[PDB]
């Protein structure tokens, strides 16, 4: 198979508006934020303006192809694929995507989408000028699917907190933590899952 | 010659990098 | 039916640009605003900048399914269904929709659309710095369908950011009728009253 | 007929990129600007930001249907209809449409489009702080069509300074005036029509 | 022919991504700026924010029709037509088009497109507060086509806003031909000089 | 062939979402920034606002045609063509494209795309007020492709080469472009970028 | 009658204008 | 008049330009 053939098969097989649940098990989405920059902090409005890479992955086995004598991956426009309907529950601006809107599809059906995103959040910004610093919490989950349809887990990773953080930023990263929540109601046997990302940062100086 | 993690760099004047999925790497000139 | 089949049947059956009136009753739209944050307030200009989840629901019986081996709900892009043409009569900015443009269809034909919206309003902003606070009204209703075609009904600030500069004293939601000299018919709305103040 | 049938016939009959002239005769467009709010003023640049409802109507009798046992109107996305190419000749920003992009078609062929528009105009803004106030002039006409294709007239009203104008605005309306202009050139027998709306407003004390 | 027929034939015949060169010869585009307003000026940064009508015309003879017993012109969306790929070489913002994107096509194949545009420029700026004033130059030409494909050729205050902080002393429009050592063909622009000052 | 024929054939044949490989060699992309203006600089925030021409070229052999008795080039909308997925790793705003989105296609299959772009970067900026000046580095590479799919090289390499305004508050001391190749012990393929270094200062 | 270039104007209270292709014109009220 | 790199300018009043692929050039009046 060549790259054109792979892209053709992916288009025929991917239904961008249909979650690729396989035998009604949930699609396992993994997500992790890598912070690149913290741009503006606002004492008055309690807003922080942040740039981050959103490492997002999931599997759609129906996309798979045999990769002996064929490329093992391709890059595919996201409009040709189902992507999870992730949202930051407490974002106060729309996410500005800075990068080409392409995902990487592996021959086994794994999908890797890592947009660079610029977005404002609500933050307690008083302690930004203190030793302990301020903390921004970003809560990310599926906007419309519960836990029987999408599961959301923090990727477990090594790389330093500030590994890709601009050294020319006015702020420094003290700590990033990424933990999972399940909100569950007496209504339903299913839960709503999110990843809570905590960004502990302060001004240098 | 520069070693990045367990990796020996192909030529000189390389710097070290770590990618969250690919591991230790060498950023090399040319 | 699987999710793909449901979406297929919805596309065959749904007319996204036709109000799903059945049998000359108005289509009953229920709307409720859950406030997430208040960003900027201006006592001088009477402008407020607000983030809210607009919980919208209605019924479209033609979307229902009853088949065995089927999900109880699906998520669908909004371009695949009719959604009400709601507008804030007193907005002074275009609504910035922050979330994916998907609606939830329940197998009984109920539709749930809950966008997170950021929007500026012209509003009574008096006493934001006082104990009693300010009370800002938001009027939401159908832009083009009058009260014989769409009705609007309202449906505990659990969702409000604790890191906001303001605190919510009270939200109340009443039903009303707009009329203007342009148009001979009346348009139902929900008037949402947001009583809030600066934290001290 | 049901609503879907009506919308089907409207799409077959209305050609969005063809003016619906019926024989020789011009499409008669009526327009009225209803001011909702005056938002931002700039002393330095002499710009004013204005929100207004642009009440627009016209007839396309070929859209008409018998309504006695059918809906008497429908709401139709504007991309399915011809709408006039109206423009504010002297605007200094693009018009931001704030409302759903739908028009009303009545069973007699009348078309009603009333977007809420936010747009910047050039204004004397020192005078906004004076007793006499400032005046913002908005000149509206067809951008490309002359009077034998589209005629543009101010709607006949029964109204006010306002029931439309926000009572929470920093400004108050002293006066609104509406005149028509008909511009003719010695080359050509046709006229170019606009409606000039003058908004005299000032800060409340 | 009626208006619908004309628009149908224009769509069949116009190829919006194909320059309508007739034989070897260039499409002759004429362009002229009418200034409506100058909004913000910055003597420090040398940035100016300007609104202007860009009167643009050219011919595409393949669009022509017989106009006895038919309309002599029609209005056509520009997405149905080839329009020249004009750009202001020294703009520092994207052009905000303020008006409906329609052109006028005459039955002989002449095309008239006149968008109102708001755009920021890098510009001299000095002496805006003086009697002589400042002069801002705007250079407009084809972004990708040379002179064998497109040629570019050229009252004052008649549409200039009465509420502007500035007044127009003079506008002049001259043509340039730039030639480069690679190629025998030239790149044509119109240089518009706007001499203005504070009132 | 006339221009219309060429544009018709280009629309058939070109796959805008498929990298135009030819015989599983990488597509060789060359890129260079030409700076036109530096608009806002911030010593406090380390943000710079820049206007630049992004000179980009590559080949797509499938577009080629015989040019005797035919035009040797045409202009083609980029929505009809594959374009490389380049990105500035340290951009903090979306790139605002200021110019018509057309590329030049040569009869041999070469593509020349030179958008004028306005973009903000996070950048050093410290000695902007000094004789030596500040240096802003911009790192550009393919967002999703490695070196066996796309290779990225600086175009054969120039300075303030009579692109830069003269009405700007700043002057260009030097622009330099170097290439990097990042390799990881997992994988045989390399990840390539071009580092563009803009050395500029305030006049006065 | 008000005269704009070579043109005599249909009506009262007019006003002169010039269009870059169509020539001298009369902008007339009402 | 002007020499602009390897280019001798066709007339008077010409200024110099460089394009990265087309070379040194003369921007000329008329």
């Amino acid at each position: 198979l060549d790259r054109a053939d792979i892209l053709y098969n992916i288009r025929q097989t991917s239904r961008p508006d249909v979650i690729p649940t396989q035998r009604d098990r949930p699609v396992a989405v993994s997500v992790s934020l890598k912070f690149i920059n913290i741009l503006e902090v606002n004492e008055i409005t309690n807003e922080v303006d942040v740039v981050f890479w959103q490492q997002t992955t999931w599997s759609d086995r129906t996309l798979a192809w045999n990769s002996s004598h064929s490329p093992d991956q391709v890059s595919v426009p996201i409009s040709s694929l189902w992507v999870p309907d992730l949202a930051a529950y407490n974002a106060i601006s729309k996410p500005e995507v800075l990068t080409p809107q392409l995902a990487r599809v592996v021959s086994d059906g794994e999908v890797l989408y890592m947009p660079s995103i610029r977005q404002r959040f609500s933050c307690d910004v008083s302690g930004v000028d203190t030793e302990s610093g301020a903390t921004c919490r970003i809560k990310i989950g599926s906007w419309t699917h519960h836990s029987r349809e999408i599961s959301v887990d923090p990727t477990t990773e090594n790389s330093d907190d500030s590994e890709y953080f601009s050294q020319y930023s006015r702020f420094e990263i003290l700590d990033v933590t990424q933990k999972k929540n399940s909100v569950t109601y007496s209504c339903c046997p299913e839960a709503y899952e999110d990843v809570e990302v905590s960004l502990n940062f302060r001004k240098k100086g | 010659t520069r070693m990045c993690g367990s990796m020996s760099c192909p030529r000189n004047g390389c710097t070290c990098v770590y990618h969250w999925r690919r591991g230790h790497g060498c950023s090399c000139p040319g």
